[PDB]
């Protein structure tokens, strides 16, 4: 339910500025032809839907590179040891620890602000 | 097309690179054959391709096993090198058989895309000048 | 003490029996949302189809519709190609599974995966919570 | 000026006196003719001015024949003089490893619509030899993949991709794919040496580059593919593009996935029970290929033996590297099985004629197939109309037919080295297929419906004729690769056969024959045939009581047994006093690497000619009643202090267990007397 | 006991599911090799920010506060990467 | 009724795309129409180049699309000759599986105080900036 509670509000956000997008496309034909040059609005959208065409190229270029990167390892992949568990529980408790030990040193950043702030 | 068995008419350069020796054919019986079916073309010469009539263009519409856009494209072909509407019809199947660099589905969305109907109109037409030649 | 927890699982399940209330509320106000705006959008795309018998006089006109066109083109390659990915990683990991879940080496193995993924989001929000602390 | 007269006579001269080298010492005198041409011409001639059109082609066209006449210079090849590097070996890494090599790559980079553009152009209708552009520029072309393909054939053997093979892979950032271009050559109509030679590159492209063929033809691919169908079913098209188009696939199933994935074309569909059914797609290539093999076409259509064999190594790959998606919808086809076996129901000419070796190959990888899917499809599932021809081929003795054909290949090769018999591979390829079946042929016995012990002492006896022929010939390290190999299938044979062989009197005397030819050739090669000689020996001896009476040159046996074991025996012991000297050896125990060579032999091991000579040598003193025919031998040789001394080291230091039980199983036999 | 490891997956894939900022597109389950390399290729990152010569301290304080010892999980972990678990050597398998 | 959310959602998300594709058909016919009979502007070339320069990478066969169809290439094989390697089944103690548990058990409600932390730290500088 809760997976659901993140999809819901995430597609109200993406259904909000789509109702925002057609808005512009009522206002520019709502406005008469000698202040059409005036409304700046369907080049702003052009160029923050190029934006996003370039930032969606970005993100599906790394998925691509980690798939490719999970597929060079998986095809030398024969069997799991209990030696590649152990190493894998080992390295990702270091990595937990120390990320304890610089959340720790941001954490005490915080409460210092918030006592110098309230 | 290829699903239908019917006699496929081949082209004037399928008939070219036999003649040359440039095929695997050896049997001079497949030879004689081919020429004593095919010697009205090398008599009718360039007269083999004919000038727009209305029955060619009703027969075209008419026909069943050609698809409507091989119909329409063709008909655009036959305007465009001032050739008869059957004749134009079977050039667009000799071409998407022998020289079409595509799959048979890409011909779908070149048949949709006009950009690329035109460009495969002047194909055509270099493909017609070099059949009249062969 | 069954007493005690029973009578505690029936309040675990009624709360939940309110979240699910809130998201069909909110899901059929988003349906309400895309009614509003498809019943914005039918006029548009109405009149705009009349205004389309408007003849283009200059190389500048044919352009400019190759260049809005193109964007309306590169729009429905990467909502493709998001689909194509999509069933690319749900095909690998859906093959990457042998035949028996309730084995404990899988069990472990799926375990590492989601620490990992959440020691990926302590670098990330660890890395915007320091700039905040940068930025006060 | 912009004009070539001197140009043109002097490459034409270089060319010439190239070609008149064939058989002597001064190719040294024409290097820095040849490196002028390789440095300065052909990197350039491109750039220089021309003040008439066809010139610049020429050029090309006759530096490439100069550079393909000194590619296929031969080698007499005198091993032993000189540190001197030849002409072809400074044009190959010339070609390999400088701007020489990415002339002759943009010279392929032309395209097959530039050729055809050129052509169409042209004020002509050209006679067949002469040279208008767009026939010079397929000279060219051609001249230039010919170039290339000697190039990557002539390269030594090296971990190390050189720029020429990395400049054929690499990709242009903004130019043509070139491997695109290449595959685009299937569109040549007006020569079918240009398309061969595209897709002969195409074949080593598939095998050395490090990125797929089929990502690199990308939104091509399919195109391509539907080009490269439509010539392989083509009734007009060059015998030797269907060979080339065949044999490109059966490295696009060794090498290229995707490639191979893309030309099978397999349509799925959903079955009533949740399993995917598949199926021959609209342009699966295995249409073509089930046409090329239709007994009941080729009654209309004679299929010329070099194209069967190749549409058969296409079906051995898939059987080979396991397309199961594939040989499923070929299982399942009508008649598949009695026409794939066909050819294993001729009748082909003795190898004393000159046979096809086509065919050869042909029959030993349909061979190969039925191995492969006998061995697969564990007894039950198997196809029934396999069964039933398995079941011909068993009652029309067929058995029994390539018995007496690779028992007379064997002698014919005995007969033959000294000569340069041509066919060597493809013999050798027929004997391999004959080894598989067989082994086969005892363990699925049921299946193969071999089951006649008349049938079976047939295939025994023609199998150690065949063996015995190969043998006898010590000089030659063919016949004893060939005999080794053989000899390997006479023991699995004997040991699965050893109820049926009702006589050891026929087994013995070409046993004895067969170990004294195999004494008469090199201690390393024959050592992995010295110890399934003797294993043959002790199985033979097991079969039956035997008398001295009834062995033939028993005192002979005893002696060759006895001077072999004192060979091992002595290597063993200085292999276990050298372990004495190297003081600390470490437990390397992880290397899960597969089969190369020069890791040290262990001589004490179950299988090895020590250990099986002693054992021999046990089996051959429990026939001797009295002793005193082994005793002649022994008051020859010192073999039992030798004997005693291994021993006296093995147990000192813990080693050599089977060689010390196996002395202990000598000794505990000779105290008997 | 029997109740196996099922129920903490349960409660990591929430953990995670309640990190997701939603994506356009899925996550990959990553095999063991790409585990270990992700846990070392975040290290790596975390460790040009804090010095390990404080991080096993700062995390103690840290997880401390909330009743977690380090040192028993790391002295765990060491006897995790010395215990010598068993060879099955029985099955018959394989097809060459 | 959760599963019943999940196809409501996975409705609605196609419904959108519906929509927006619309909006963005509706736009680009409204900017040629407010812009016809006028010469190319500088924005307008501007969002020429960014679009042609996208349409070039979404074409050129060693991105995207070249490396999608040879994942579902090396997918599809990996699968067809995995399912015919042997089984190794390293039985595993129970104590040893007991700890294994245990262990993953204390990071992860470790894990799960770290993410409170940086939750309740990022609401609580979200009301220092205010």
């Amino acid at each position: 339910i809760q997976r659901n509670t993140l999809n819901i509000d995430k597609l109200k956000i993406e259904t909000a500025q789509e109702l925002k997008n057609a808005e512009i496309a009522l206002r520019t034909q709502k406005t008469p032809p000698g202040l059409q040059h005036e409304y700046a609005a369907p080049a702003d959208y052009f160029r923050i839907l190029v934006q996003q065409f370039e930032v969606q190229l970005q993100q599906y270029r790394q998925q691509i590179e980690e798939l490719e990167n999970h597929l060079a390892t998986q095809a030398n992949n024969s069997h799991i040891t209990p030696q590649d568990l152990s190493m894998a529980m080992q390295k990702i408790y270091q990595t937990f620890v120390a990320l304890a030990a610089q959340l720790q040193s941001i954490h005490e950043n915080v409460k210092v602000l918030k006592e110098q702030y309230l | 097309a290829a699903a239908a068995g019917g006699p496929c008419v081949r082209s004037s350069r399928e008939l070219w690179t036999i003649l040359l020796g440039r095929s695997a054919l050896r049997e001079l019986s497949q030879i004689e054959a081919e020429l004593n079916k095919h010697w009205r073309r090398l008599l009718e010469g360039l007269s083999y391709y004919k000038p727009p009539s209305p029955s060619s263009a009703e027969k075209v519409k008419a026909n069943k096993d050609v698809a409507s856009p091989l119909k329409e494209l063709g008909l655009r072909i036959s305007k465009f090198l001032g050739l008869d509407e059957e004749q134009s019809v079977q050039l667009l199947q000799c071409y998407l058989q022998e020289d079409y660099r595509g799959t048979r589905d890409s011909v779908k969305t070149v048949l949709q895309d006009e950009r690329q109907s035109q460009a495969l109109i002047l194909k055509i037409a270099d493909y017609y000048y070099e059949e009249r030649t062969c | 003490e069954n007493g005690e927890k029973i009578t505690s699982l029936h309040r675990e399940v009624e709360k939940v029996k309110l979240d699910q209330k809130r998201l069909d509320q909110e899901l059929d106000f988003i349906l309400s949302q895309q009614k509003e705006l498809e019943d914005l959008l039918s006029p548009l795309e109405e009149l705009v189809k009349e205004q389309s018998g408007t003849i283009y006089l200059q190389h500048a006109d044919e352009e400019r519709e190759k260049t809005y066109k193109l964007a309306e083109n590169i729009d429905a390659q990467l909502k493709r190609m998001a689909q194509d990915l999509k069933d690319i990683i749900e095909h690998l990991n859906t093959s990457g599974a042998p035949a028996d879940t309730s084995d404990p080496l899988q069990q472990i193995c799926k375990i590492l995966n989601a620490h990992m993924d959440s020691l990926q989001w302590i670098d990330q929000n660890s890395a915007l919570l320091q700039r905040k602390v940068e930025e006060v | 000026q912009g004009e070539y007269g001197v140009t043109i006579a002097f490459l034409r001269l270089i060319t010439t006196l190239v070609k008149g080298q064939l058989g002597s010492t001064q190719s040294q005198g024409l290097v820095p003719c040849v490196m002028f041409v390789l440095k300065e011409m052909l990197p350039s001639y491109h750039k220089w001015r021309y003040n008439s059109h066809g010139v610049r082609e020429q050029i090309g066209c006759l530096i490439l024949e100069l550079i393909h006449a000194i590619l296929n210079l031969c080698h007499e090849t005198d091993l032993h003089s000189s540190h001197t590097p030849s002409l072809q070996f400074l044009c190959i890494c010339s070609l390999a490893y400088t701007e020489a090599g990415q002339t002759v790559i943009n010279i392929m980079g032309i395209g097959v619509d530039t050729i055809d553009m050129v052509m169409a152009a042209q004020p002509r209708s050209d006679g067949a030899e002469g040279q208008g552009q767009g026939q010079l520029l397929i000279k060219t072309v051609k001249l230039a993949f010919s170039v290339t393909n000697n190039v990557i054939r002539l390269k030594p053997p090296s971990n190390v991709v050189s720029p020429l093979e990395q400049a054929l892979s690499q990709h242009g950032a903004h130019g043509n794919n070139l491997i695109a271009v290449l595959a685009k050559y299937i569109y040549h109509k007006h020569d079918p040496a240009l398309p061969r030679l595209a897709i002969q590159l195409l074949k080593r492209l598939a095998t050395v580059a490090p990125m797929s063929v089929y990502a690199c033809l990308g939104n091509d691919a399919a195109a391509i593919r539907d080009a490269f169908l439509t010539r392989l079913q083509s009734k007009i098209e060059d015998m030797r593009i269907k060979v080339m188009i065949l044999e490109f696939l059966t490295v696009a199933v060794e090498t290229q996935p995707g490639l191979i994935e893309l030309f099978l074309n397999l349509e799925v569909k959903d079955g009533s029970d949740g399993s995917k059914e598949f199926s021959l797609g609209m342009w699966s290539c295995l249409h073509a290929v089930l046409e090329l093999i239709d007994s009941q076409q080729q009654d209309r259509y004679w299929c010329p033996p070099l194209l069967h064999r190749a549409a058969i190594a296409f079906l051995h790959a898939l059987w080979q590297d396991r397309r199961d998606s594939a040989m499923l919808v070929l299982r399942t086809k009508p008649k598949f099985w009695e026409n794939l076996t066909s050819p294993l129901f001729g009748t082909l000419s003795p190898p004393s004629e000159t046979s096809e070796p086509s065919i050869l190959e042909t029959c030993a990888l349909i061979m190969k197939i039925i191995c492969l899917e006998i061995y697969y499809v564990v007894k039950g599932s198997l196809d029934q109309s396999l069964k039933d021809t398995l079941k011909k081929f068993s009652i029309e003795k067929r058995f029994a037919y390539w018995s007496g054909y690779v028992k007379s290949l064997a002698v014919h090769v005995a007969e033959t080295e000294g000569s340069s018999c041509t066919s060597l591979l493809e013999y050798q390829m027929l004997v391999s297929a004959w080894r598989m079946l067989l082994i086969i042929a005892t363990t699925h016995a049921d299946i193969m419906h071999l089951t006649d012990s008349v049938v079976r002492r047939q295939l025994f006896l023609d199998v150690l004729d065949g063996t015995k022929a190969l043998l006898l010939v010590p000089a030659s390290v063919n016949c004893l690769r060939l005999g080794s190999m053989k000899c390997t299938l006479l023991l699995i044979l004997l040991r699965q056969w050893k109820r049926e062989l009702g006589s050891v009197d026929e087994i013995l005397g070409p046993l004895t024959e067969i170990l004294e030819g195999v004494l008469q050739a090199d201690q390393q090669l024959m050592e992995k045939t010295k110890a399934k000689v003797f294993s043959a020996f002790i199985t033979v001896l097991q079969m039956k009581e035997m008398k001295v009476s009834d062995i033939p040159q028993y005192s002979q046996l005893v002696l060759n047994v006895c001077e072999t074991l004192q060979e091992e025996v002595i290597a063993l012991f200085d292999q276990t006093r050298h372990s004495l000297a190297l003081g600390s050896a470490t437990e390397d125990k992880d290397s899960m690497e597969t089969d190369d060579c020069s890791r040290s032999r262990h001589r004490d091991q179950r299988d090895g000619v020590c250990v099986l000579g002693l054992h021999l040598a046990k089996e051959l003193c429990e026939v001797d009643e009295d002793g005193d025919s082994w005793l002649q031998v022994t008051r020859r040789l010192p073999i039992l202090p030798t004997l005693l001394t291994t021993l006296e080291v093995s147990l000192r230091m813990k080693q050599n267990l089977h060689f010390t039980e196996a002395t202990l199983h000598l000794l505990l036999t000779l105290a008997r007397t | 006991d029997t109740e196996g490891f099922g129920e903490l997956l349960q409660q990591a894939e929430q953990l995670a599911a309640e990190t997701e900022g939603i994506s356009e597109l899925p996550h990959v389950e990553r095999n063991l090799q790409e585990i270990q390399q992700a846990g070392e290729r975040l290290r790596s990152r975390t460790l040009t920010r804090t010095s390990q010569e404080t991080a096993d301290v700062k995390a103690s304080v840290l997880l401390g506060s909330r009743g977690l010892d380090i040192s028993h999980i790391s002295q765990r972990l060491e006897s995790l990467s010395a215990a010598t678990t068993f060879e099955p050597l029985e099955p018959v398998k394989d097809t060459d | 009724n959760q599963t019943t959310s999940v196809a409501k959602i996975a409705q609605y998300k196609r419904k959108l795309m519906d929509l927006s594709h619309r909006t963005l058909q509706v736009l680009i016919k409204q900017e040629i129409q407010r812009k016809s009979g006028y010469a190319i502007q500088a924005d307008e070339e501007q969002l020429r180049v960014q679009l042609d320069t996208i349409q070039g990478e979404l074409n050129a066969p060693t991105q995207f699309k070249g490396r999608l169809n040879e994942l579902m290439s090396q997918i599809r094989m990996q699968n067809h000759f995995g399912a015919v390697r042997s089984e190794e089944r390293y039985y595993i103690d129970a104590d040893l599986l007991r700890e294994i548990k245990q262990h993953l058990k204390q990071q992860q409600e470790g894990l799960s105080h770290l993410i409170s932390i940086i939750k309740d730290d990022l609401e609580d500088i979200k009301l220092v900036e205010h």
